[PDB]
């Protein structure tokens, strides 16, 4: 099979600690709400995470 | 001449056999058992039901999150 490059990776990973992220963690998903829920179908309803990356 | 037997001064001490100090008895008892034990899950009810609001607040955090 194949596998995508070293590149699109390396991305800025939120660099927190886990009390911190769980600090707010309720006012963080609850206004946001256009890419993840798209993110759930694109990985929920379609599997294979290599189509889903983006 | 300087014998015993005193002129006076006598009891005696009883024979008897007594003593019924009760003690709350018939009916009193069984009423301080029911109501207490009805009180401890009267206690119940606003406490695990409250740790259950709490319950689905721990669990809302893990949900929110993951994306």
């Amino acid at each position: 099979v194949e596998l995508p490059s070293l590149e699109d990776l390396k991305v800025q990973e939120v660099k927190v600690s886990s009390s911190v992220l769980k600090a707010a963690a309720h006012h963080y998903g609850a206004q946001c709400d256009k890419p993840n829920k798209e993110f759930m179908l694109c990985r929920w309803e379609e599997k294979d995470p290599r189509r889903c990356l983006e | 001449k300087q014998d015993m037997p005193p002129v006076g001064g006598y009891g005696p001490i009883d024979y008897k056999r007594n003593l019924p100090r009760r003690g709350l008895s018939g009916y009193s008892m069984f009423a301080v058992g029911i109501g207490a034990l009805l009180f401890g899950y009267w206690s119940m009810m606003k406490w695990n039901r409250e740790r259950r609001r709490l319950q689905i607040e721990d669990f809302e955090a893990r949900i929110a999150l993951m994306p």
